């Protein structure tokens, strides 16, 4: 049973050794019980899976999903803004019965719409997140198998950066170190080994080394599964704005009710003598009820219930539309933070370059070739040695495969520099198969592993009789100086001396580096082998080499990034490059990308200099020392994984520059965990990205292009802009509305707009402005403005100028109508109408003009930056056009066939045409107000 | 013939004093069955008793109460005796339309209903140069109908240049007179054309500003 094994491995201490030795011996003693052949593996047949997983039950089922549609509806119902609206609707509905009921339904409808929309989008987002994010190196067979299937017995091959998907006993490997903080809370690197601690845990990250594991059980019984089962500055500013608007609306409503009641009582009792006869009590309370309801409706108009809906709608729309732009977003708040991004710290390979290594230049036969040569040009006795020193030197698993799809390129699968070397050998019209096939591991015994510590890989071959043949590939500076002879001319082994190599470095190596070529060197040696050399002393066993040829590999810069970086620099964003290549190649590629221009003063210091110049007091890191480097730093070559982290920490935490900095970090690799989390937003790599760098990031780039990042920036800014324009429209409306009520209670003794009409206006403004003005598509004009500050206010200068100007026009038109409409239209005045009076067409005209002005100003409110052509891009958003036309048609039907319940009297044709004339005049006034300098 | 002695006629003024109307069946040789008050031919509610002498009291007399009252005496085997007590009061206009808006080439209708008794004589007037003149049938397009309350003035084939104005019913009676006014407006046929010419004048200058800006 898996339960016994789980309880066995739960010890998690030094006693496991004892237990394993005392009961289960070694791995193979009881591996037969698990039904698993280590060396042979498992073919992967369905009956075998069923037999070995007879009691598996199921895999790690996704979370229970407690959030249903009803649960989300209940959660969204208890919103602070909607509580006021629903409470007020309850008061209105209760107060009606004493068509008054038609008031409450309106409020209810608004609430219903909001909650439904919110719930729907939330549920939709969750489904998308489940659908988008759900071959595993733990294959079992020699061929790779998909991630989904996970079986008990599979032989995992573990590499650095693999996220362990299950639990299993260790088998074999080199210096495997794992971070178990996901389980222990301790961030120390546990070194795994058969003799001390051979267990491997799901959910833990491989930091170093490599190996194999025989999983104890597929069954998700690992400690991480057990514990997991057992388990916004803009938003704050918007909440503050909403509460201030609510307070102002409440004050205005209270004042309106007090003024109305004071007028009624003083006029009816004191100015004119009328006793409080009991028989007139109903009338005297009906008046009060009316006044109260008016006040209540004013409040529900002034309360901005469409702001949170607008925020959620814009965020959901942007997140959905980013996926079709090769950005997939995991954390929602990263969508808008990228709008303010002021720095990007990316890496050269993978992101800025296509990461395809090809050979374009060579230095062979003491001659420098700028193109791939003919096989006859190179003298004999050298090509054979070069093929031997390239094919057998390293990584027999770096096979070159034909594309065999739509005439694509022959993509490489292993170490890319060695892949470029094999490509160069193949392009010499030769083949490495006749060499690799005749040289298996048979005599391949002494191999030095490849790592950044040595930057070189070497092998010994026993084929030379009574001799050896050392091979070496190096970084042209670590290994090149170690050689002692040059295979120059017609195979002659000339003497290598410090004199001529110094001139050779400036002769060929420097131009190669300046062309953006990474320079590597190939060397060979022949040991006498009569006395067996002690090969443990790396200092001497790698010297006395003989250089064969020096070749410069390259990876072309992507065609899109030279313009993407230009757009980034135009939008106020500064981009730096962090790379492990030598400084010459890094600078050469950073000039082709456009990061650093040929004429300027930009630092290009190396990693060692960077560490030296930021540590003055012993080894302590001082922010003052960092603050003198990062402002003018563009290239960081020969870096370390900790160097990126310390640069990000120095940039983010600096208080030197006049503006706080928000940085974005592109990462890929094992040790890009802390550096990718200290940043404000992290970008993981789609295809080349390891699981450790994907579980710490905020956004994942599907196509790996740097030019995707720029799109993200644009899609961030749009979000902000969307909210802004909505705010604009909303504010204008309610300003006018409130003022009208407060001037209806003083000059006359009633508001010119009744309660149900005001609720229709509130429905339009809040719900439909949130739905229509928050789905505006983005334009390339967004990437032309410097990134916004941190304490920048929501209501910018142009927005408040638009609010004031359009409010002025609407107020003057409404007051002129209200006081002179009996004479302008010859329509009989509707002022001072007694209680329970039939509707007039003096007030229906005012209501109709108000609504038409609101619609034609909603068209205007799509431009925040003083743009004049309002209709630009209006047909790219069918929701806007649909909502505006539907509102127009509903207004027509309400005015015509919507009589006594809505307090509307039917209008003729010329009155309708005059209302439309005044609305279009609002458009023309918007044109007028745009020609005023806000400065 | 039974003899009934009735109270004198009463003129309802603005005074709040209740008014009592009395009938006395002073001479009758028949077995009386019952009696009741009637106003304008409508039997008043809860007025049927023995009531060889019958009383009716109005606690708040108004112009709406005034009318031709009767106290009908029904006998077992004799014809009913009704008599009459008239309650006079000045007339008051209770209903009219504030204004009448109509398209030219159409009909117009105005009315003035009133309450009182004796029923009034309805004459109409038209306000010209600040004083009310008499209506004139100088084209045969004016129709006046007179009833007890209802009066109705009808106009056919409205002319924009002449008809519009304010008219006034006049409701006269021996006690007094009352009057109200009605405004008649005739709308031109070319009304929906001026705003249309406005709308075009806003489009062809909203376009010009935009395309010049580009
Ligand atoms: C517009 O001018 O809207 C009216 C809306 O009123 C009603 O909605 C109901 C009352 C009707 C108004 C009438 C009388 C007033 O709105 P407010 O007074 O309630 O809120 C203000 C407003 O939003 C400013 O624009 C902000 O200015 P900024 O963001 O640039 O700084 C300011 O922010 P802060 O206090 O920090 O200075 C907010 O407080
Ligand atoms: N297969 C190889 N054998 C020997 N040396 C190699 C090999 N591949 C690369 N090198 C060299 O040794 C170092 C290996 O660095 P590598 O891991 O390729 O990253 P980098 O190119 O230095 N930086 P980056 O581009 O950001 O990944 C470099 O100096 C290479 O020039
Ligand atoms: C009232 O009663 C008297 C006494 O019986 C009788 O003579 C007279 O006819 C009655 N009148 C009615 C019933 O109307
Ligand atoms: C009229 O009838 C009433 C009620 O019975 C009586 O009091 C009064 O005396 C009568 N008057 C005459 C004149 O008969
Ligand atoms: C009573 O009869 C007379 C008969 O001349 C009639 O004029 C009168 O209207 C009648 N009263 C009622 C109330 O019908
Ligand atoms: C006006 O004259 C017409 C036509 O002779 C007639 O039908 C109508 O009744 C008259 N009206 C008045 C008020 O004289
Ligand atoms: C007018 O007189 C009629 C009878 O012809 C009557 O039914 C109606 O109630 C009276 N009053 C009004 C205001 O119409
Ligand atoms: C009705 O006649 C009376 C008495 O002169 C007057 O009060 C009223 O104004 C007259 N009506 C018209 C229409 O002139
Ligand atoms: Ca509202
Ligand atoms: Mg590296």
């Amino acid at each position: 049973t898996m339960e016994e094994l789980r309880s066995l491995m739960e010890l998690r201490g030094t006693e496991a050794v004892v237990k394993i030795k005392e009961t289960y011996g070694d791995t193979e003693a009881i591996c037969r019980r698990l039904k698993t052949s280590p060396v042979e593996g498992l073919p992967g047949t369905a009956p075998d899976l069923e037999k070995r997983k007879q009691i598996f039950g199921q895999n790690f089922i996704p979370p229970k999903k407690p959030k249903t549609f009803l649960q989300l509806v209940w959660e969204a119902l208890q919103d602070v803004t909607l509580i006021i609206l629903e409470i007020a609707a309850i008061i209105s509905l209760g107060l009606s019965f004493y068509a008054g009921w038609i008031e409450g339904a309106a409020i209810l409808l608004s609430v219903i719409c909001v909650v439904l929309v919110t719930a729907f989008n939330d549920w939709s987002k969750e489904k998308q997140f489940r659908g988008l994010q759900s071959t595993v190196v733990r294959a079992g067979q020699v061929v790779q198998i998909p991630v989904a299937e996970i079986v008990v017995g599979d032989i995992a091959q573990i590499k650095y950066g693999d996220l362990l998907p299950a639990d299993g006993l260790f088998i074999q490997g080199n210096d495997l170190k794992i971070d178990e903080s996901s389980l222990t809370g301790e961030s120390d690197q546990v070194r795994k080994s058969v003799d001390k601690d051979p267990m491997l845990l799901s959910g833990t990250h491989v930091m170093e080394g490599s190996g194999r594991m025989v999983v104890t059980a597929v069954g998700v019984n690992s400690q991480t599964g057990i514990i997991f089962t057992l388990l916004s500055v803009l938003q704050g500013k918007l909440t503050k704005l909403a509460v201030q608007i609510g307070k102002a609306g409440l004050v205005m409503s209270a004042i309106t009710v007090i003024i109305l009641v004071l007028y009624f009582t003083v006029d009816t009792f004191v100015v004119n003598k009328k006793p409080w006869l009991t028989e007139c009590t109903p009338v005297y309370v009906q008046y009060f009820v009316k006044f109260f309801i008016i006040g209540v409706t004013v409040l529900v108009v002034a309360v901005p219930e469409g702001l949170p809906l607008a925020v959620t709608i814009s965020l959901a729309y942007s997140v959905k539309k980013m996926m079709k732009d090769n950005n997939l977003v995991r954390h929602l708040d990263a969508c808008e933070t990228m709008g303010n991004a002021t720095a990007i710290c990316s890496d050269k390979t993978g992101t800025l370059t296509t990461n395809r290594m090809t050979v374009v230049q060579a230095y062979v036969g003491d001659v420098h070739y700028k193109e791939i040569p003919d096989p006859s040009s190179i003298n004999a006795k050298t090509l054979e040695l070069l093929v031997n020193a390239i094919a057998i030197n390293s990584a027999y698993t770096t096979k070159i495969l034909p594309p065999e799809k739509e005439g694509a390129l022959p993509r490489q699968v292993g170490n890319k520099t060695e892949c470029g070397l094999l490509g160069f050998v193949l392009d010499l019209r030769q083949d490495y198969e006749p060499v690799r096939s005749q040289m298996p591991e048979e005599k391949l015994y002494k191999v030095y592993t490849f790592n950044s510590v040595r930057k070189s890989m070497s092998t010994v071959i026993k084929m030379p009789d009574e001799s050896f043949r050392m091979y070496s590939k190096g970084a042209s500076e670590i290994v090149l100086k170690k050689c002692c002879k040059i295979l120059s001319g017609a195979g002659e082994a000339r003497v290598f001396r410090p004199r001529d190599r110094d001139e050779m470095v400036k002769k060929v190596i420097e131009p190669m580096a300046c062309d953006g070529l990474r320079t590597i060197c190939v060397a060979y040696r022949d040991f006498p082998s009569s006395p067996e050399p002690d090969w443990d002393n790396e200092n001497d066993i790698l010297n006395e080499l003989t250089c064969i040829c020096v070749v410069g590999i390259e990876d072309p810069v992507r065609p899109e990034v030279p313009e993407a970086i230009r757009k980034c620099q135009r939008a106020g964003i500064t981009v730096r490059m962090v790379t492990g290549d030598n400084i010459n190649t890094a600078r050469a590629i950073a000039i082709k990308c456009g990061i650093i221009h040929p004429g300027e003063d930009f630092l290009c210091l190396e990693g060692k200099e960077f560490n030296r110049r930021i540590r003055n007091e012993k080894g302590e890191i001082e922010q003052e020392r960092i603050d003198k480097i990062w402002p003018k730093l563009r290239v960081l070559a020969r870096s370390s994984p900790t160097d990126k982290h310390t640069l990000v920490k120095g940039i983010i935490d600096s208080t030197h520059t006049e503006q706080r900095q928000v940085v974005a970090v592109t990462g890929d690799g094992t040790n890009d965990g802390p550096a990718l989390k200290k940043a404000d937003v992290g970008f993981a790599m789609g295809i080349a990205g390891t699981d450790v760098a994907k579980e710490a990031s905020d956004i994942i780039l599907t196509d790996d292009n740097f030019s995707s990042i720029v799109k993200a920036v644009m899609w961030g800014r749009n979000v902000y802009d969307s909210i802004s324009k909505f705010l604009q429209f909303q504010l204008t409306v309610n300003v006018v509305a409130v003022i009208v009520a407060f001037t209806g209670a003083c000059i006359t003794q009633d508001s010119p707009l009744k309660a149900v009409q005001m609720l229709w206006v509130n429905l339009i403004m809040d719900t439909f402005a949130s739905l229509a003005l928050a789905t505006e598509p983005p334009t390339e004009t967004l990437l032309l403005r410097k990134p916004y500050g941190r304490n920048k206010p929501l209501i910018s200068r142009t927005m408040m100028k638009n609010i004031l100007g359009h409010a002025v026009y609407q107020l003057t038109l409404i007051f002129t109508l209200l006081f002179v409409g009996e004479k302008m239209f010859q329509i009989d005045s509707g002022r001072n109408a007694p209680l329970h009076s039939p509707p007039s067409e003096h007030y229906t005209i005012i209501f109709n003009t108000f609504v038409m002005m609101q619609l034609f100003n909603e068209i205007n409110a799509r431009k925040i930056h003083g743009e004049r052509n309002v209709f630009d891009g209006i047909f790219r958003n069918p929701i806007f056009c649909t909502i505006v036309l539907g509102t127009f048609a509903i207004q027509i039907v309400i005015v015509q066939f919507g009589g006594k319940p809505f307090s509307c009297s039917p209008l003729q044709l010329d009155q309708w045409m005059w209302c439309i004339f005044i609305g279009l005049g609002e458009l023309v006034w918007g044109q007028v107000i745009a020609t005023i300098p806000t400065s | 013939k039974p003899r009934i002695v009735t109270s004198e006629e009463v003129i309802i003024r603005e005074s709040l004093l209740p008014v009592t109307l009395q009938c006395n069946l002073t001479s009758s040789s028949h077995t009386l069955m019952y009696s009741y008050w009637t106003r304008n031919g409508v039997e008043l509610t809860a007025t049927r008793k023995n009531a060889s002498n019958m009383e009716y009291r109005i606690n708040k007399p108004r112009a709406e109460d005034s009318g031709e009252y009767h106290c009908v005496y029904h006998f077992v085997s004799a014809p009913k005796a009704n008599a009459t007590i008239e309650v006079k009061a000045a007339p008051d206009i209770t209903g009219h339309k504030r204004s009448e808006n109509k398209n030219e080439g159409q009909d117009a209708m105005m009315y003035c209903k009133s309450v009182g008794y004796p029923h009034p004589e309805w004459i109409w007037r038209k306000k010209e140069n600040g004083v009310f003149e008499e209506i004139s049938n100088s084209s045969g397009r004016f129709f006046i109908t007179n009833k007890e309350n209802y009066t109705e003035l009808s106009i056919v084939n409205l002319q924009i240049t002449e008809d519009p104005g304010e008219y006034e019913c006049n409701a006269t009676n021996s006690i007094g007179s009352a009057s109200v006014s009605t405004v008649l407006r005739v709308r031109s046929h070319l009304a929906p054309l001026w705003p249309f010419l406005g709308i075009l004048a806003e489009i062809i200058i909203l376009v010009v500003i935009i395309v010049v800006y580009e």
